[PDB]
RNA sequence: AUGUAUUUUUAAGAGAUAGUCUAAAAAGGUACAGCUUUUUAGAAACGGAUACAACCUUGACUAGAGAGUAAAUCUUAAUACU
């Protein structure tokens, strides 16, 4: 469990991390399911452009913010 | 002037210590966020098929820096200024 | 506490992470010259 | 240790900083030795550094003596007419320069535990709590068993 | 004319909101107590310690109080006059007295 | 449903008045105060101040401990932005979490950088032998609040 | 709000007389609110190592309600020290001797285990019945509220009310009562 | 005395008795004071002057300085002065007569309205508080009051 | 040690317990009692 | 496959090889042990189970007169036969 875990780089706790909704990592997450807490990604302005990097930020709902702080 | 047996927690005789109210809602608390879990668990993306190999480009590329790294230990430089600037330890008025 | 309702608001667990409240460079020059950036 | 050393609130020398802010470091006295490898640091910071920061900083003396000298010395002193002594001994020019950059900002007040962060006066403004405060008076005054 | 509490005390509170929004605001003037709240000041002075033949003699009689008791009933009547056990009002030793701090730190 | 000690809740009954009411309540009071800005008839201001990781209740001419260094020449005037409450004698203006930059200043001065004194942090074990003796200084910066200023406009 | 400096320490810290009637209630809650007042929980310029309790006077003592069978049940324990000096009492056989015993208890058990226990075991005054001095009647400075809301009995209710609660079944006339 | 000792002027002082025993200080004091108002404008003068003396007055009060000893009067006179008649005593708050640590509250009223009031151990040195409560209020040295300006106009 | 099996009824581990305390039967519960119905 | 950074070798090394409980599968014993014997899992907090080696919560540093949380405070009921 702790190495699932370990490659999953879920190392810090009560911090998010992104992954492939692929089956191959669902075996994994399926084996620690109990010790995470999954949620899917939502992207309501859409998916970053280059522009958009340093404003990006991430909502505790699960959603994505490509632009943060408008002057 | 009633005794538990022994040790505490232990052996075939034990303090009886009760569930609570409080213990009966974490584990559901935590039931709860796991039948979420094995939901968002259940519709995958990809197929099986669909994810083979689908980056064997970057898995192979990362190694690639990995091995990289080291490759590249070997002892370090040494310079004159180094054996030389040892004698400004001896730097003078006059 | 209160971690709860500020989730079902859609802020952040804790008032630390991410808020305007961490967000905002907290002081400036009086001059208004605008102050070195924030480690954190 | 907390219980091994005396203490003091956090406070202004003369209050100083209310009206104008004043650099409360007076005088600076550099001992040193043209020739031991001691001093060799505090050398090339005299050389270099030391005119420049004399013109960072017109309130403060420098008095800076070669003399035979085993162990580079240099001695704060302050308007609170605190003093504070310091080695330079064995140090770089980077080093030396932090430090006497750090004497620079000091209040000259002495390094001991500092009860609280904050020094208030007259904390109170639109009131200080008393038993009564909340409480609703009644008519006449009277005590809760008390006639008339 | 709505105040969660009763404006009987401390300040009546005016709880208001921009109509921004952005902002919270309050309106609290002191509420001073009424005059019929209150009762007159108690005043107690009577002198009989005047005898009428020599009023040197009466006026050292008021400066002619003064006694003496012993440890433990002194004590007594102190810890029942501010209301604390017996223990409060011995002495302390000598090492005890020794460790006071000499010049205490002062605030304001 | 007669009165029996259940049917009836046992807390006192709610009455909140209607919402046009108290927005005309409301852009009243606002402007009341305004008025006592505009006039300038607070006496004393007290603010309640987030800075540097901490909370404070910041008044004119007084002093606080940063617990860590920031870098401004000595002496350099300094504008506090975030700040939580302000307040007055006769009332008080409160930040969701924050107020407007212009509704509200405060001028602060560094004063002195400086070091901490000596902490001990020693960590010890029973028998297994380890002692591990470490002594740490922290630098220190202390500001003084200079002036909080409110300006006249709310609505 | 601007006061001279001892003047106005005074009053932060002073002491106060409150006062707690007991006539039906029950011991614990009344202790409950008695220990708060003592220990000085109710200032918010508390503090541990700061003097501050405050006086508290509970009368009607004799009057006190417990609830359950607890009168019956609830023993009260103590040890001489000499060999079978060990004593059992029934609540209800302690209160019979003496009154204050109860109420007593459930405050000194109620409060902090250390020293000062005992001296705010001090400023605790506690009378049977509504009997106190003109003393402690003087500097009474406020009323508490009953932490119970006591019952009536069917006698004590208007006949308004009686009149203005249904009738819930209608009884045979043939049927005797 | 205090100030010029830390502004390090009896350091830099030539007079015998190294002490400078306080008033030599204060001659020397003011001495660096008009000898700034030769060299600069008044106006420079009124600066450092209301920098390096008024500030000693913060945190201190007004009876700390002035040690008017009967209140009372003091206090019907001002109001004489401002055409309000009768302070009246009247008693609000005490907790404890037969304490050994009585406290009471004294409000002082004119035309029934409250004026100021004030905490005591004695009825007698609660009525003197209020009275200075009062007094405060009346001359405007109130904690409530706009602290001091600091500005460069 | 004790054998899966004895006579004695066996202490469970805690946060088996804490398994059974929450999986208890719950039986349905009327909105209005059918005796109390009309 | 995929998610990760390991693993194998080569040159040098020592200690250790006298273990405890906890869940699990089994034997012995009395379907007895704080019992013994193996196999797989866990742990050995300054937090909670009052107190506590092993149970549960959590893995780590330095300073704050900041905040969010985790396990956990302790509950559950028993009447006639005309
Ligand atoms: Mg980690
Ligand atoms: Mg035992
Ligand atoms: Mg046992
Ligand atoms: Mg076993
Ligand atoms: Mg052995
Ligand atoms: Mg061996
Ligand atoms: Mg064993
Ligand atoms: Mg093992
Ligand atoms: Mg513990
Ligand atoms: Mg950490």
């Amino acid at each position: 469990e702790k190495d699932i875990i370990k490659m999953l780089g879920l190392e810090k706790a009560h911090t998010p991390q992104v992954h492939k909704n692929i089956p191959s990592v669902n075996a994994k997450l399926k084996v620690v399911k109990h010790l995470i807490r999954i949620k899917p990604l939502k992207l309501p302005q859409g998916l970053p452009t280059e522009e958009d990097m340093a404003n990006t930020c991430l909502k505790s709902n699960g959603e994505l913010v490509v632009r943060w702080l408008l002057n | 002037r009633n005794r538990i047996p022994g040790r505490q927690w232990i052996g075939k005789h034990r303090r009886p210590r009760p569930v609570s109210a409080q213990a009966k809602q974490n584990m559901i608390r935590r039931l709860e966020t796991e039948a979420e879990n094995q939901y968002w668990l259940s519709r995958p993306f990809l197929t099986a098929e669909q994810e083979r190999g689908h980056a064997a480009v970057r898995r192979a590329a990362a190694f690639q820096a990995l091995k990289a790294a080291q490759a590249a230990r070997f002892p370090a430089h040494r310079r004159l200024e180094e054996q030389l600037g040892h004698l400004l330890v001896t730097r003078k008025w006059s | 506490a209160g971690s709860q309702w500020r989730l079902q608001q859609g802020f952040a667990a804790n008032p630390s992470g991410y808020g305007p409240l961490t967000e905002l460079p907290d002081w400036s020059y009086a001059d208004g010259r605008p102050a070195p950036p924030m480690k954190g | 240790t907390a219980r091994g050393t005396a203490s003091r609130f956090l406070t202004s020398v003369l209050h100083n900083g209310l009206g104008r802010y004043v650099q409360q470091l007076q005088r600076l006295s550099f001992s040193l030795s043209r020739d031991a490898p001691s001093s060799r640091g505090a050398r090339e910071f005299v050389e270099r550094e030391v005119t420049d920061f004399a013109r960072r900083n017109p309130g403060v003396v420098i008095y800076v003596n070669p003399r035979p000298c085993c162990v580079p010395r240099v001695v704060a002193e302050y308007l609170n007419g605190a003093v504070r002594e310091e080695s330079i001994h064995c140090k770089s020019v980077e080093e030396i320069a932090a430090l006497v950059q750090k004497l620079a900002d000091q209040s000259g007040l002495d390094v001991i535990r500092i009860r609280k962060p904050f020094h208030t006066d007259s904390p109170s403004i639109q009131g200080q709590w008393h038993p009564f405060t909340n409480k609703p008076t009644t008519l006449g005054g009277l005590r809760p068993r008390e006639v008339q | 004319t709505y105040s969660s509490l009763p404006d009987d005390y401390n300040c009546k509170v005016e709880l208001a909101l921009t109509s921004d929004g952005r902002t919270i605001v309050c309106y609290h003037p002191s509420v001073d107590i009424p005059y019929e709240h209150t009762k007159p000041i108690p005043x107690x002075x009577x002198x009989x310690x005047x005898x009428x033949x020599x009023x040197x003699x009466x006026x050292x009689x008021x400066x002619x109080x003064x006694e003496h008791l012993e440890q433990g009933p002194m004590i007594e009547q102190l810890s029942k006059m501010f209301f604390t056990t017996k223990h409060r009002w011995y002495p302390r030793g000598q090492y005890h007295r020794r460790r006071r701090k000499p010049n205490p730190p002062k605030d304001r | 449903v007669p009165k029996t000690s259940l049917g009836s809740p046992p807390w006192p009954d709610i009455v909140l008045p209607d919402p046009v009411e108290e927005t005309r309540h409301h852009a009243e009071v606002v402007g009341q105060v305004n008025e006592l800005i505009a006039a300038g008839r607070y006496g004393r201001l007290f603010a309640v101040v987030h800075f540097a990781g901490h909370q404070w209740k910041v008044t004119a001419e007084d002093l606080i401990l940063i617990e860590n260094e920031l870098d401004v020449a000595c002496g350099e005037r300094i504008r506090l932005e975030k700040v939580l409450l302000v307040g007055a004698d006769n009332f008080t203006l409160l930040g969701k979490p924050l107020l407007g930059k212009e509704l509200v200043r405060v001028e602060a001065t560094v004063i002195e950088k400086t070091e901490s004194w000596p902490k001990i942090n020693m960590k010890f074990q029973k028998r297994k032998n380890y002692q591990r003796k470490r002594i740490t200084v922290n630098p220190q910066t202390v500001l003084r609040i200079n002036s909080i200023e409110i300006a006249p406009c709310l609505c | 709000s601007s006061f001279s400096k001892a003047p106005q320490q005074w009053a932060t810290f002073a002491r106060v007389w409150y006062l707690l009637d007991g006539k039906m209630q029950p011991p614990g809650k009344l202790a409950a609110m008695a220990s708060v007042k003592l220990q000085g929980l109710h200032k918010p310029v508390y503090h541990q190592l700061s003097d501050c309790g405050d006086h508290v006077v509970i009368m009607n003592t004799r009057h006190i309600a417990f609830s359950g069978n607890k009168w019956e049940q609830k023993v009260y324990s103590s040890h001489t020290g000499y060999p079978g000096g060990f004593r059992q009492v029934t609540a209800a056989q302690l209160h019979q001797k003496d009154p204050v015993a109860i109420v007593k208890l459930a405050i000194y058990g109620m409060l902090p285990k250390n020293l000062h226990r005992r001296t705010m075991m001090q400023r605790l005054h506690l009378f049977p019945d509504e009997d106190i001095p003109e003393d402690i009647l003087k500097n009474l400075v406020e009323e508490l509220p009953q932490p119970r809301k006591v019952p009536r009995r069917l006698d004590e209710y208007t006949q308004e009310e009686i009149e203005a609660f249904p009738r819930v079944w209608s009884p045979p006339e043939d049927y005797r009562l | 005395c205090h100030v010029a000792r830390n502004l390090a002027v009896e350091q830099l002082a030539l007079s015998a008795e190294f002490p400078v025993p306080p008033p030599v200080l204060r001659q020397t004091f003011f001495a660096v004071i008009g000898a700034l108002l030769q060299s600069s404008g008044p106006e420079r003068t009124a600066l450092f002057i209301r920098d390096f003396l008024i500030t000693q007055m913060t945190g201190k009060e007004l009876f700390e300085m002035w040690t008017i000893t009967n209140p009372m009067g003091l206090l019907v006179e001002e109001l004489k002065k401002r055409k309000i008649s009768a302070p009246e005593s009247r008693l609000t708050r005490q907790s404890g007569s037969t304490t050994a640590l009585p406290v009471y509250f004294v409000g002082l009223y004119c035309d029934r309205k409250l004026i100021a009031e004030g905490p005591g151990e004695t009825v007698l040195v609660a009525e003197e508080e209020a009275a200075r409560v009062a007094l405060r209020k009346l001359f405007g040295f109130t904690e409530n009051r706009r602290p001091w300006d600091y500005s460069k106009p | 040690g004790s054998k899966a099996v004895t006579r004695h009824r066996r202490v469970m581990h805690f946060e088996r317990q804490k398994l059974m305390a929450v999986t208890e039967y719950i039986p349905p519960k009327p909105t209005i009692n059918p005796r109390c119905l009309p």
